[PDB]
RNA sequence: CCUCCUAAAGAGUAACGGAGGAGCACGAAGGUUGGCUAAUCCUGGUCGGACAUCAGGAGGUUAGUGCAAUGGCAUAAGCCA
RNA sequence: AAUAUGCCAC
RNA sequence: CGCGGGGUGGAGCAGCCUGGUAGCUCGUCGGGCUCAUAACCCGAAGAUCGUCGGUUCAAAUCCGGCCCCCGCAACCA
RNA sequence: CCAGGGCUACACACGUGCUACAAUGGCGCAUACAAAGAGAAGCGACCUCGCGAGAGCAAGCGGACCUCAUAAAGUGCGUCGUAGUCCGGAUUGGAGUCUGCAACUCGACUCCAUGAAGUCGGAAUCGCUAGUAAUCGUGGAUCAGAAUGCCACGGUGAAUAC
């Protein structure tokens, strides 16, 4: 109940468990429950000790917690130190990846800000 | 009072003046004119038919075009009145669009250099 | 007392043979280990203060005590006399059981560890490092963390500087970075 | 973004410009309209001057832009904020 | 009514002279026994900062004295039990 | 039950 | 000049006399009903308290002055 | 006439829509039922490869023949058991496909990851009396690529009108 050194709840099933590690999601939740040869339909609290360390080795293999999160946090800043139209787009908080700003946007600017 | 005591309209501190960009767009010497008739509401004669209070504290300064459309919305701001905005209208009466605009920029003005003018100017 | 052991038959060697020192008694010990936690929160419920000074048992094995305000502040509403704390203070067998428990079971569990930092030696030889979370500690009970109690440790040693207090701590294996 | 099997998007006046200038050593800023081109790995070092609608923005090439649209490092727009 | 100055190195000494306070509090804030020592700053430290708790150092009583000011107070008259 | 007003040639 | 007060959002007032925190109305802003405006309806922001310096752990509040605004008095010859 | 840029800018405000806020649902597996339209530097089977966008060879068809192109809601079983949740999909990182000379400003789509606001919405306000509203998918024009719009098509299918 503890994987890539995070809490996952026991009384939800092993997929909808593991895509509580921040990097993985419902495919790679089946693929590592595949690999490590346990049911989709299992809960946590009743998997064998040997099963949890299968599968901790399992989702050892994937970029997962603070290792992914700092390896996004580093693609982040290089954008914002290199400074181009995406790295000036990052340090104003403004949609990224060519949407209006007209109106809405409101996902990147944050509520509104009254004048 | 001394021939120029007129503000044009900024959006902000140094925000591009709104007003003269809208008053270079008006073709020809009705800049000229316009300005003249500035200087005559600095001078106190301006003819009749020139000048009303359209709706709120909004002055509109007229000139030609059918019958004096060159409209100018401006506002009194103290001693020294405040152009808003400066448009060709072909219809008689400032359309309701351009007259709201003109509020927004009042409002806009007041938020910026401020709601009553200085103690002497 | 395994750690002092360790300490006593291999630590104490490394440091007469790389610092020189003319005489044992030279060499550095592990005077205190302090667990402090800033309940900071109590002047609103007071019952918190009680609930974390339980977690401080828990992880200690020894009741703490109930720190106050030394005077009072303003800027944080707190009055003279006000308990806004709990500490512990730990020293020789239960010093060196904590001190092995943290080093080879609880730093592993903190979330994204990466090494702790070797800038927190006071300009004398105590290491301060704060534990954000509770929960590292398995002596706390997962499911009925109430709240995110953090602690800070400090472990005072009779090094005069910084150097030879790093090189004490890390002949335990203490896992700088 | 471009499919890897047509390769990347180099403009064929700045390839030539670049090669000759690199061959050449240390020259003049490229003035160059390109902003559609890819900065390859022999641009580090290359002072370009990118349109961008009126100015032709410098820019230092260095290692960590291989791969990018010189137009990326030239924006276009002017923003200061309303209201300030 | 209390404290300092004027007040002229014993006491005392006036002015519609210059500054401040009192009309109480406490069953413990009293007695005794045992114990302890402050302000401030710097360094390190989860939330937590200029100021919360922890640790070390510098410092030296620049703190405290239930309430004014003076005189005291380390043997403590200051702080706990 | 309350329901004021409408200026720019035509 | 003496004595009693007062300085609080843009305006008028509370709060403060019992030091632990600043409200009401109008107004302003945004939307709504209207062909449009007024009225009206629905939401929001706004003052860190004249000012200096103290006290206090904490000052709009307590204190001392200082600044300005009112009120009473400034008499007997 | 030409290359770059802008029409895609964003403190804000309004209109018109799309997806939601869940169990009358979500997800997984199997499966039934349509109409109408398009197509010749076009629609592109079958087959092989790719996890998928798609790629290779490539028939057939200017067509009641071939392709687009398995309709979806529905039904059967399991699962989730009321939780900001296997709801919800914004946003963002990495890796990619196609079109096009060229995808930075400024495309669509795919995979992995992230998983936001939202728990039915104040005053106010709109559509609709029938196969209509509501709800589910499909096609076309424009078009190299680029629909939640527009124009059509069918599936399920009400309450109410004193
Ligand atoms: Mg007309
Ligand atoms: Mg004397
Ligand atoms: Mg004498
Ligand atoms: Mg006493
Ligand atoms: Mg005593
Ligand atoms: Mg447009
Ligand atoms: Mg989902
Ligand atoms: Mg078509
Ligand atoms: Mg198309
Ligand atoms: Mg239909
Ligand atoms: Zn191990």
């Amino acid at each position: 109940a503890r994987i890539a050194g995070i809490n996952i709840p026991d009384h939800k099933h092993a997929v909808i468990a593991l895509t509580s590690i921040y990097g993985v999601g419902k495919t790679r939740s089946k693929a590592i429950l595949a690999a490590a040869g346990i049911a989709e339909d299992v809960k946590i609290s009743e998997l064998s000790e040997g099963q949890i360390d299968t599968l901790r080795d399992e989702v050892a293999k994937f970029v997962v917690e603070g290792d992914l999160r700092r390896e996004i946090s580093m693609s982040i800043k290089r954008l914002m130190d290199l400074g181009c139209y995406r790295g000036l787009r990052h340090r104003r908080g403004l949609p990224v990846r060519g949407q209006r700003t007209k109106t809405n946007a409101r996902t990147r600017k944050g509520p509104r800000k009254p004048i | 009072a001394a021939m120029g005591t007129w503000k044009f309209f900024r959006a902000s501190v140094d925000g591009r003046p709104v007003f003269k960009k809208e008053f270079d767009k008006l073709p020809d010497q009705a800049r000229a004119a316009l300005i003249v008739l500035m200087q005559r509401y600095l001078v106190g004669d301006l003819a009749a038919g020139s000048i009303k209070p359209i709706r709120g504290d909004i002055l509109e300064l007229r000139w030609h075009e059918a019958n004096n459309h060159f409209r100018v919305l401006f506002f009194r701001w103290g001693q020294h009145p405040v152009a808003l905005t400066a448009f060709y209208a072909n219809q008689q009466k400032t359309p309701k669009t351009k007259i709201e605009t003109a509020l927004d920029r009042q409002k806009i003005w007041k938020r910026a250099f401020g709601d009553t003018p200085p103690i002497l100017e | 007392a395994k750690l002092h052991d360790y300490y006593k038959d291999e630590v104490v060697k490394k440091l007469m043979t790389e610092f020189n020192y003319n005489s044992v008694m030279q060499v550095p010990r592990v005077e205190k280990i302090t667990l402090n936690m800033g309940v900071g929160e109590a002047i609103a419920d007071k019952k918190l203060l009680d609930n974390a000074a339980a977690d401080l048992a828990a992880i200690s094995g020894q009741k703490p005590l109930i720190t106050k305000a030394r005077k009072s502040v303003a800027g944080f509403k707190i009055r003279q006399g006000y308990p806004i704390g709990c500490k512990v203070t730990l020293r020789g067998e239960r010093m060196w059981e904590f001190f092995e428990r943290l080093i080879t079971i609880a730093v592993p569990r903190i979330r994204d560890f990466r090494g702790l930092s070797a800038k927190s030696f006071d300009g004398r030889g105590n290491y301060s490092m704060g534990v954000r979370e509770q929960i590292i500690f398995p002596e706390i009970d997962y499911d009925k963390v109430d709240r995110v109690r953090g602690l800070d440790i400090t472990i005072t040693t009779t090094a005069k500087s910084d150097e030879e207090g790093r090189a004490l701590l890390a002949a335990f294996d203490f896992p700088f970075r | 973004p471009r499919s890897l099997k047509k390769g990347p998007f180099i403009d064929l006046h700045l390839l030539k410009k670049v090669e000759k200038a690199v061959e050449s050593g240390d020259k003049k800023p490229l003035r160059t309209w390109s902003r559609r081109s890819t900065i390859f790995p022999n641009m580090i070092g290359l002072t370009i001057a990118v349109h961008n609608g009126r100015q032709h923005v410098p820019v230092f090439v260095t290692d960590e832009m291989v791969g990018h649209k010189l137009g990326e490092f030239a924006p276009t727009r002017t923003y200061r904020g309303h209201a300030a």
